[PDB]
RNA sequence: AGUUCGGCCAUCCUACGGCGGAAACUCCUUAACUCGUUCCGAAUUAAGAAGAGAAGCGCCGUCAGGCCCCGCCAGUACUGCGAUCGGAGACGUCGUGGGAACACGGGGUGCCGAACU
RNA sequence: GGAGGCCCGCCGCGGUGCUGACGCGCAGAUCGCUCGUCGGAGCCGGGCAUGGGGGCGAAAGACUCAUCGAACCGCCUGGUAGCUGGUUGCCUCCGAAAUGUCUCCCAGGACAGCCGCCGCCCCGCAGUUGCGGCCCGUAGAGCGCUGGCCGGCGGGAGCGGGGCCUCGCCCGCCCCCCAAACUCCGAAGGGCCGCGCCGCCCCGCCGCUGGCCUGGGCGGGGCGGGCGAAUGCGGGCGGCGCGUGGGCCCCUCCUGGUAAGCAGGACGGGCGAGGCGGGACGAUCCGGACGCCGGGCCAGGGUGCGCCGCCGGGGCCCGCGGAACGGCGUCGGCCGGUCCCGACAGCAGCCGAAUCGGCCGGCCCGGAAAAUGGAGCGCGCCGGAGCCCCGGACCCGCGCCCGGCCGCCGCGCGCGGCGGGUAGGAGG
RNA sequence: AAACACAGCGUCGCGAGGGCCGCACCCGGCGCUGGCGCGACGUGAUUUCUGCCCAGUGCCACGACCGUCACCGUGAAGCGAUCCGCCGAAGCCCUGGUAAACGGCGGGAGUAACUAUGACUCUCUUAAGGUAGCCAAAUGCCUCGUCGGGCAAUUUCCGACGUGCAUGAAUGGACCAACGAGGAUCCCACUGUCCCGAGCCGCGCCUCCGCGAGCCUCCAGCCUCGGGAACGGGCGAGGGCCGG
RNA sequence: GCUGGGGCGGCGCGCCUGCUACACCGGACCGCAGGCGUCCCACGGCGGGCUCAGCGAGGACGGAGACCUCCCGCGGAGCAGAAGGGCACAAGCCCGCCCGACCCGCGCCCCCCGUGCCGGCGCGGGCCGCGAAAGCGGGGCCUACCGAUCCUUCGCCGCCCCGGCCGCGGGCGCGGAGGUGGCAGAAAAGUUACCACAGGGAUAACUGGCUUGUGGCCGCCGAGCGCCCGCAGCGACGCGGCUUUUUGAUCCUUCGAUGUCGGCUCUUCCUACCGUCCGCGCGCACCGGCGCGGAAGCGUCGGAUUGUUCACCCGUUCAAGGGAUCGUGAGCUGGGUUUAGACCGUCGUGAGACAGGUUAGUUUUACCCUACUGGCCCCGGGGCCAGAGCACGGCGGGCCAGUACGA
């Protein structure tokens, strides 16, 4: 008793039935591959920045 | 069979083109990138470190990293009914500065340089938005014309 | 006989399968002689030419090409003597036909080769015969008896060259009568005009 | 004009003839020193300045081979979409869009950049 | 004289054959003929013994109260079942999947996809064209590379056959024909990206980077300018959960097979889960996708009569599924000869104008055969009621338009749009 | 029934403190027995016979203790739990016996004054190479083997033949008088088995009085062709048909 | 376990190359041609130097090849093993020094549910190798060469043994090794002809359907045969069709059952015609034969052996072929096939097996509807006719005549 083994017929339809979903808009910006030397300096200037330091006082 | 090694159907795609084999120019390591910079991938098959999957022949993305020896490149893939963003380590010989904005570019520059120009001078600003071809005007045309027929079989 | 009837390879079904690393254990082609005649024969001579064409897109075995090249050659050859002609078989057969022989039925049907076809196009011609005045008489009656062992519908023309050559008549002449044609044991080409000189 | 260092990598390559050197490059001379050759100062390393355009090099030529551009090949081959169009089939046709290749003919045969003489 | 697991034969004890009767029986095993044995290892009655994975067996897995390759009674026990059968009122709103991976998995499941309901937020979107950048090696083409394959003609250093000669191997040119696992070339066709903020000046931070007063990154402050393809149109996110996981057909493109209403794949559509008209007749073909009605227009298909609806004009003309191959049936062509200087058919005489050969096309004829009596739907028609073409009409699917009413979703609260549905979900 | 039993034949174990079996335990049977006995197996009257193989598996040694193989015991070390040695019953291993134990029992070449065959030679090879017999057998694939008998004519039957797919010696071989509701072939006699059917008797059936059920059941009950889950009563097109 | 039924066979049951595959990606088959479960302290890292295969010519104990020299040499060599890519002052060959074939910690790609596993790549630190230096190096140029939980064993540094302390011992956090090839990973031999259970036309054996390779029948052509003479009769080498009376292929309908071979009996139908009928042809004097067209009315038999269909033989008035659910079991019969008893041979340790042989083995129900055969539901005597049915074929003898014809 032999079955089917294949078939993508009805596959392109399912897909486009609610668009073709984007990425978010942070997926963008994340950090979650870059040279750690690079990220290291930007938070030690953000941070020496009187005009864009959040440290307390 | 079907196998899926990672050099799957690459018999044409990743062979050098004709009289074109041997090291790359230097102009491919001397030239800068900048993050958020349009690049294409397009793989050298003489150079196997740093080398992309066949999926990636032929596509067009940023850079999100500078490193020192590769680059990270993000590209959007379609799987099944989503797109997903794929960030992937590139070395210098497979790829290239894209052209995808030179265009747009060149656009901005001249819409720009036109405005000032008729300011100064005070002329009537023209329309600065493309056109898609509209149909043509009239027109006279003179007669020397040539008799056209069919010719027997 | 031994064979099953044509009629189970008239078209062409299947990609061309030649003989090769991949295909090994196939059976030598019926056919074995492709030029009869005086095939030494100056171009001089044998001015003028007829073909049998192809109205079909088939496939033609080698017993058939066997069979229409032995009517066509003894015909010609008993009408009008062994030395007035020029016989080209123009198709040759490369493709390789298979048999699935008959416990198992469809179940690992591959087939194993049995023998060998021609692939012919619509157009194309299958025969083509150089001939003297003294025989032009009957090479078309030796094109109409070969034309009844080649399966579908075909059509016997006079061509305008000159023998096998790719001159028409007139304009061989004429470049005869103007010295501008290298000569071969069958063919003519036209002068050089390129290269170096001495 | 030359040399050093480069970019693009034959319109720059290959073969065969010819022309040229003031300066430059080159070929050339020597083996104490330095370093060197499965053996050899051939190569390479060091030290020179009697010779030379004979090569390399720069330029010219060839009904030259190659490489490059234009035409023709040809709206042909093939092809996207529509057709109760023809045909037993194999295949073809019409409407509406896109459109080659080989072959053949004509012409061409390195520029660009920074430093010194 | 009278022995014998001797012989014929009655009652008894058995159970051969008719494969007889009966087979809703007289009967949950009987009846009739015929048959085996009949002093013996014979037959019959009562009492007693052997008990269930046990007994008993001259052995057939036989018998053990109509029950035996493991009795019967009650209970554990309403034992388990991925397997078969069934599962009970109405209306309204939405609406699938027959696919991917894993599975002692293949008649089942989990996760993902498709769908419903419940929401929440306020941040421009697109199964499209145009313009700009980049990618691919298929059809075709070809023989330069990797292979394969007919011959012709020239040169001979070297080598062989044969008679310093004559053909061969080798070198050159020319030439016939080729490739899913060949490619110097190469489409149609596809894929990815872009199509508003820009320009100038100055200032700050860095623990990164540079020979430096270099860079890069992240921010701040001033000046000028501005919304720079078409078309359409509001977008995005979360939670919970069901069914499905045997599919099949059409178009075009393929693979195995002699082929198949055969088996296996691909873009788009359909049936499943789509009413209605037509195709005589059909789940899928041609049109058209549905609340209840009145009127109008008309798609597809047709218009002798059954059976709603037709005429006019031009041409052809013996309607089975069907091939190679034949035809002097008729109509229409193309290319060649001969001909009043007399052709063709019966050199000259007789006549007195067309004739001869080849290659085709349209519609026909032959090739053309099966089993109950029968099907161009039937009856029939046939200078048509047949075939091809041109023109003007007609018939009818609420499909489309106009008007009324019902429900749902919206709404400048005046009105506007819409209405199919299996499995499944939700409201009244 | 050709199956089982059977008389006969043969093998094996046991001398009582034993053998075989029952059985939860306590206790039992053979056994009121004692080798002319009891128990366990195979073959299957008579006649004539019963060949070779102990490599495999099985069984047996009041054979041997070689190697291995337990607890216990004992020695050393240790704070102790422990650990390391020695010691070494049966069994296996080792050495022999046993086929009326289970079973098994060969190939290729050459060769004699016509041909043909092969008494004979060579060669590989086993634990041993199928002996006496028997056979197209209830056992032979090819096969309806070849020859003979019997018939007008025989895939049946009988007699021979034999490199026998895959016969064969108490897993018994060969033969056999008497016996058999056993399987098979032929001859005489006899006949409705048949050519080829005819006539008759009784009971049922059938009609009547009395009595009086079961099974089954979507609905219904005439055909041909088409299409269709590919063989329709219903569907499309035709042809027929009062009702009971 | 998969599986064009199951079994036997095979292993697309974990991976890799090229093709199938129709120019992004993806894409099936017990599709095609193949490969893997290894090998190497150098066959690895780095630096330097060099250029390979080979053509031509020359050197000669020396030859078709040893070795030497020059020339030109785009790779035609080599780089561990499949195939496809890549590579020339190199990724090849030779020489020198070395061990980055290291330690700690992260991320990404491929397959993909965007989970795991194998494999790869990019980085931040530590310590190193080579090189003048810039640089390169986490193995063998790239695409294959491998493995969870639980348990055991080993290694560094530490923590716990819960009334305390000390010494042994046990456990725990991190990382390797011991293995699951049916490779996301149970610990597993047969037989049933004494037999079951739940289901299945998701799936075989018998009818029917599509197909027609094979079987059967028929055309076209004309090399030849036929004393000579292609066609009186034949006809090679080839090519085109038809049929479903053979056998295959497939799996659409039927497993809450359509009674599965042959014979006997009885009816009807086909034609692709064997005798008889009517024509024509012959290599037709007569007799007898052979070929072709129309034609399906009648005929096509009795026996021996076999279950046989078939075959084979004897005989005769001389003896075609088929269909109808492979017509016909509530018509029979029961010889065969195909339950349960029993025997032989071969096979198997055995229970048992055998498209090998042999013998013995219950054949149930019509009263219902229709169809069919007859018969009824009263009406005078004598006739006619629509419609329906349908029935004279074959073989001899006598006369013609021992004639025509023929030696
Ligand atoms: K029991
Ligand atoms: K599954
Ligand atoms: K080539
Ligand atoms: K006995
Ligand atoms: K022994
Ligand atoms: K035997
Ligand atoms: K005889
Ligand atoms: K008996
Ligand atoms: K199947
Ligand atoms: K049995
Ligand atoms: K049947
Ligand atoms: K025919
Ligand atoms: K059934
Ligand atoms: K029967
Ligand atoms: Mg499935
Ligand atoms: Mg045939
Ligand atoms: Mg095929
Ligand atoms: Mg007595
Ligand atoms: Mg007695
Ligand atoms: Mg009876
Ligand atoms: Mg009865
Ligand atoms: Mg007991
Ligand atoms: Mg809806
Ligand atoms: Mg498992
Ligand atoms: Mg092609
Ligand atoms: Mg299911
Ligand atoms: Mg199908
Ligand atoms: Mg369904
Ligand atoms: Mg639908
Ligand atoms: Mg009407
Ligand atoms: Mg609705
Ligand atoms: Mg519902
Ligand atoms: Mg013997
Ligand atoms: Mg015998
Ligand atoms: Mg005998
Ligand atoms: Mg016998
Ligand atoms: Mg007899
Ligand atoms: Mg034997
Ligand atoms: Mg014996
Ligand atoms: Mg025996
Ligand atoms: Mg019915
Ligand atoms: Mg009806
Ligand atoms: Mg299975
Ligand atoms: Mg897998
Ligand atoms: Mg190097
Ligand atoms: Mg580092
Ligand atoms: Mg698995
Ligand atoms: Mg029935
Ligand atoms: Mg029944
Ligand atoms: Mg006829
Ligand atoms: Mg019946
Ligand atoms: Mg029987
Ligand atoms: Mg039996
Ligand atoms: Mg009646
Ligand atoms: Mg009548
Ligand atoms: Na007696
Ligand atoms: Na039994
Ligand atoms: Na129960
Ligand atoms: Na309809
Ligand atoms: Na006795
Ligand atoms: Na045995
Ligand atoms: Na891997
Ligand atoms: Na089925
Ligand atoms: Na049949
Ligand atoms: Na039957
Ligand atoms: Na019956
Ligand atoms: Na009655």
């Amino acid at each position: 008793a032999k079955l089917k083994n294949h078939t993508s017929k009805n596959q392109n339809r399912k897909d486009h039935r609610n668009g073709i979903k984007k990425p978010k808009k942070s997926a963008y910006t994340s950090h979650k591959g870059m040279c750690p030397k690079y990220l290291r300096n930007l938070r030690r200037s953000r941070a020496n920045d009187p005009r864009q330091s959040l440290r307390p006082n | 069979t079907h196998s899926q090694g990672y050099r799957c159907k690459t018999r044409y795609c990743f062979a050098r083109k004709f009289r074109r084999h041997g090291m790359a120019n230097l102009t491919t390591y001397n030239r800068v990138y900048k993050l958020g910079q349009y690049v294409n991938i397009k793989v050298n098959g003489a150079y196997h470190k740093g080398m992309p999957h066949r999926y990636y022949n032929g596509r067009t993305g940023t850079i999100f990293n500078i490193g020192p020896r590769a680059l990270g490149v993000q590209i959007q893939k379609r799987v099944r009914g989503r797109i997903m963003l794929k960030r992937i380590n590139v070395r210098l010989e497979h790829v290239h500065p894209s052209d995808c904005r030179k265009n747009h570019l060149e656009r901005v520059a001249a819409n720009d340089a036109a405005r000032r120009l008729a300011k100064e001078t005070g002329q009537p600003v023209p329309c600065l938005k493309r056109q898609n071809a509209l149909p043509r005007a009239a027109h006279v045309v003179s007669i020397a014309s040539a008799i056209d027929i069919t010719p027997l079989k | 006989m031994g064979r099953r009837p044509a009629r189970c390879y008239r078209y062409q079904k299947n990609k061309p399968y030649p003989k090769s690393r991949f295909c090994r254990g196939v059976p030598d082609p019926k056919i074995r002689y492709f030029d009869l005649g005086n095939r030494r024969a100056k171009v001089n001579d044998f001015p003028y030419c007829f073909h049998l064409l192809s109205g079909e897109k088939e496939q033609v075995s080698s017993e058939a090409l066997e069979a229409c090249r032995i009517a066509c050659n003894k015909y010609i050859a008993k009408k009008a003597g062994k030395d007035s002609f020029h016989l080209r078989i123009r198709v040759h057969p490369f493709h390789v036909i298979r048999i699935n022989k008959m416990q198992t039925g469809m179940r690992g049907a591959w087939g194993k080769p049995q023998g060998t076809v021609a692939r012919v196009s619509i157009g194309q011609p299958l025969l083509s015969v150089r001939c003297r005045a003294s025989a032009k008489d009957y090479v078309k009656d030796a094109l109409r008896r070969a034309k009844f062992k080649i399966p579908g519908r075909q059509a016997i023309v006079e061509s305008r060259n000159w023998g096998f050559t790719e001159f028409t008549k007139e304009e061989y002449e004429d470049l005869r009568e103007r010295g501008e044609l290298q000569y071969d044991g069958n063919n003519a080409h036209r002068i050089s005009r390129k290269g170096p000189l001495n």
